[PDB]
């Protein structure tokens, strides 16, 4: 089996430079080039750069050549990489490849990364603040009953939101977050029983690994 | 890869072979003759590092090739003289005390000069520099299975000429032997190189670059009014080349996926060189029998 | 540089129809290689070049074509195949990937489910109000959306959240939210989201009043 290693997530300031590592196994680091691509979201797939292991010789994309700086250490077989300077259009993924090609008896296949989602925060962490959802009392009541748990002002991402610890998998709609002042807001939806809702309490976990806080609240209807 | 290292093993004692029997046809004394007033010589290397690099760059320019592509074309056009001459310039009756000279010298000099020109003409088609991927422990190791068997033909000639025979008819055996082994090891790979998408264009430069190579030196002999072998002779030396450096200088530069096609390139270029060459040779022996 | 215009950006599909996308290369390009990336997965290697195909790729795609126009064609289209697809050259440096097409499945066109949900007291203690307008289990994608205050449309703090295709529905969702202060929340009592849709000429209108509660 062969599998490239890359960190989950990568946290900067505007300015500042960062170290990206892609750690392979479970094939000899020396013979395959690895090629470093960006995946900003909401444009297509740019490429950056090789570097081949064995020799150290390096080829770069035309735009990155004054951002990039392809380093590999064939004792920890660990390819590395140094943006320099970032700025908040740098915020994407990256993905570290290798290609298998040969023309002896041909065939080629691909190995990527699971890719390093590096942002610019300038903004300290916060963390989530849950804002409870309760259906309308005048609504009408149905079989199956709306609910939603807006999570609004904390910062960085990733964030987990799930229902009951992962209990319900049917209905489980979570929106992707927007950014707004520094900041972004993220909603989640699901569908349920009637009847599950006052007899089973209905907790909608949220889990911010950045910060490491996680903050449970059940769902109540609204009694005044 | 081992049907490749097995070709390399069986050229090298290809090679080993075919210079111990052709080094019977020379003696030190012309060697150093020739060697000394280089005419011939310094004509041969001008040739060769002026009007074939530049028939690459221009060929390249006018085929519309692609930036790998033309690098392949430049790289297999900057390549020291090959062995293959030696072979060669005895089917013509060329001065074969002379193509010695040139080979060693053409290799001596690639190895200074072949980063010299690549970088005078690879601007604009590589970002990088080619005056590091050069294989300089290559260069002058192709020398010896080449200065060798032509050095120990001269010292058997000249200190025991009565063990002519014998061992040349066993040469000529194991080198029919060992070149039906190259020919089965060969078929096998020629059906990839068909079946890979050549681009015809790639086809039509290989087949073009020889033929340009031994008129261009043709015509150089012919202006400055040099004999009759030795016209040849350098007209033969500088159109065929070593394509040996070609694949380790676009491995080393570039991924295996990007060369594609063009890892067949020197093996194409090998078989139209020995076309081109059988057939002036055939031309010439027919011209010499009227 | 060689730049692609891989049209359609959008491409809308059935399970069982035959389907085909075209990367127009800007310059002469000899091989050009096929990119598959699915919902939050790296991508991986589809059909290099133009004719050939990966290790892994099921046998039904195809691609054809040389010069400038490159084509990908699925002879029977399955439901797994919903990704997005890159058109990739490396023959001339520098690599550059195509814009990518979106392909998805279509169906039956389906009604929004639009809900309105009060703002949260914590919210108002906070020192503002944020409603919320859920639309949930709609097709086709495009939807407008219409954010009114007693009875008058507001376009200021107007949010839109899409999602990417259900798995199980082959469907869409959204989410709109109304960012203001707590004041103003408090100077108005009635709060109309309204949604627009090509399935219904007459648009779903949810309102909430404060002044019942
Ligand atoms: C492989 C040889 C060329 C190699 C070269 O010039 N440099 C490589 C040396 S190294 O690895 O880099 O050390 C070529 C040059 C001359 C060739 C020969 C000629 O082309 C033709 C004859 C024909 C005979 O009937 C048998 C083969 C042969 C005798 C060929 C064998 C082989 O292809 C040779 C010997
Ligand atoms: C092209 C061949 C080797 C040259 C070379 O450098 N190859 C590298 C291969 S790869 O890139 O690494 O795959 C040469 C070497 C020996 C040659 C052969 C020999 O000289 C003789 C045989 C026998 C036939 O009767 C005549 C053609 C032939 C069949 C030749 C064909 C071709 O020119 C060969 C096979």
């Amino acid at each position: 089996e062969v599998q490239l290693q890359q960190p989950g997530a990568e946290l900067v300031k505007p300015g500042a430079s960062v170290k990206l590592s892609c750690k392979t196994s479970g094939y000899t680091f020396t013979n395959y080039w690895m090629k470093w691509v960006k995946q900003r979201p909401g444009q297509g797939l740019e490429w950056i750069g090789e570097i081949n292991p064995s020799n150290g010789g390096t080829n770069y994309n035309g735009k990155f050549k004054s951002k990039a700086s392809l380093t590999v250490d064939k004792s920890s077989s660990t390819a590395y990489m140094q943006l320099s300077s970032l700025t908040s259009e740098d915020s994407a993924v990256y993905y570290c490849t290798i290609l298998v090609y040969d023309a002896y008896y041909v065939f080629a296949m691909d190995y990527w990364g699971l890719g390093t989602s590096v942002t610019v925060s300038s903004a300290k962490t916060t963390p989530p603040s849950v804002y409870p959802l309760a259906p309308g009392s005048a609504a009408q009541t149905n079989s199956m009953v709306t609910l939603g748990c807006l999570v609004k002002g904390y910062f960085p991402e990733p964030v987990t939101v799930t229902w009951n610890s992962g209990s319900l998998s049917s209905g489980v709609h979570t929106f992707p977050a927007v950014l707004q002042s520094d900041l972004y807001t993220l909603s989640s939806s699901v569908t349920v029983p009637s009847s599950t809702w006052p007899s089973e309490t209905v907790t909608c976990n949220v889990a911010h690994p950045a910060s490491s806080t996680k903050v449970d609240k059940k769902i109540v209807p609204r009694d005044c | 890869r081992p049907t490749d290292l097995a070709l390399s093993i069986i050229l090298v004692f290809m090679l080993f072979f075919v210079m111990l029997s052709l080094g019977c046809t020379m003696e030190f004394s012309k060697i150093k003759a020739h060697l000394w007033k280089p005419k011939g010589l310094a004509i041969a290397l001008v040739a060769q590092y002026g009007i074939m690099p530049l028939t690459a760059f221009v060929l390249g320019k006018v085929f519309q090739l692609n930036n790998i592509e033309a690098l392949a074309i430049l790289v297999c056009g900057c390549s020291p003289g090959g062995n293959l001459s030696n072979v060669f310039s005895l089917a013509m009756k060329g001065d074969m005390n002379l193509s010695i000279v040139m080979t060693t010298c053409s290799t001596f000099c690639a190895l200074g000069m072949m980063p010299l020109l690549l970088y005078l003409y690879t601007r604009g088609i590589y970002d990088g520099d080619l005056k590091d991927k050069v294989p300089y422990g290559r260069i002058i190791l192709s020398l010896v299975p080449v200065l060798i068997p032509c050095t120990i033909g001269i010292v058997l000639k000249s200190k025991r000429p009565q063990y002519m025979r014998y061992v040349i008819k066993g040469g000529m055996i194991i080198i029919l032997l060992c070149s039906v082994a190259v020919t089965v090891l060969s078929a096998i790979n020629v059906g990839k190189s068909i079946m890979f998408a050549m681009t015809p264009l790639l086809i039509a430069t290989s087949s073009l670059m020889p033929f340009i190579g031994f008129l261009l030196g043709y015509v150089l002999s012919a202006l400055f009014c040099l004999n009759g072998r030795c016209r040849r002779t350098v007209s033969m030396e500088t159109g065929c080349q070593n394509v040996q450096l070609c694949s380790t200088i676009l491995n080393v530069a570039f991924p295996p996926e990007v060369i594609g096609p063009l890892f067949f390139f020197p093996l194409l270029y090998m078989i139209f060189q020995l076309g081109e060459g059988l057939l002036l040779i055939a031309m010439f022996r027919c011209y010499e029998k009227f | 540089d060689i730049v692609m215009t891989q049209s359609p950006a959008i491409m809308s599909a059935s399970p069982g129809q035959k389907v085909t996308i075209t990367c127009s290369a800007s310059s002469s390009v000899n091989y050009m290689h096929w990119y598959q990336q699915k919902l939050g997965s790296s991508p991986k290697l589809w059909i290099y070049d133009t004719s050939k195909l990966a290790l892994g790729v099921p046998a039904r795609f195809s691609g054809s074509g040389s010069g400038t126009s490159y084509s990908l064609t699925i002879s029977s289209m399955e439901a797994e195949d919903a990704a997005s697809y890159f058109c990739h050259q490396w023959s001339s440096y520098p690599r550059t990937f195509g814009g990518g097409t979106k392909l998805e499945i279509k169906r039956a066109d389906a009604a929004p489910t639009v809900s309105i949900f009060p703002p949260s007291s914590e919210q108002l203690t906070s020192g503002g109000a944020s409603v919320v307008c859920f639309l949930n289990n709609f097709y086709p994608k495009d939807i407008n959306v219409k954010w009114k205050i007693d009875g008058s449309e507001r376009q200021n703090g107007v949010l839109n959240s899409w999602t990417d295709q259900d798995s199980k529905d082959s469907t869409y969702s959204m989410s709109s939210t109304l960012t203001l202060t707590k004041d103003e929340y408090e100077r108005h009592n009635s709060y109309t989201c309204e949604a627009t849709h090509k399935t219904s000429t007459s648009p779903i209108v949810k309102s909430f009043n404060r002044n019942e509660c």
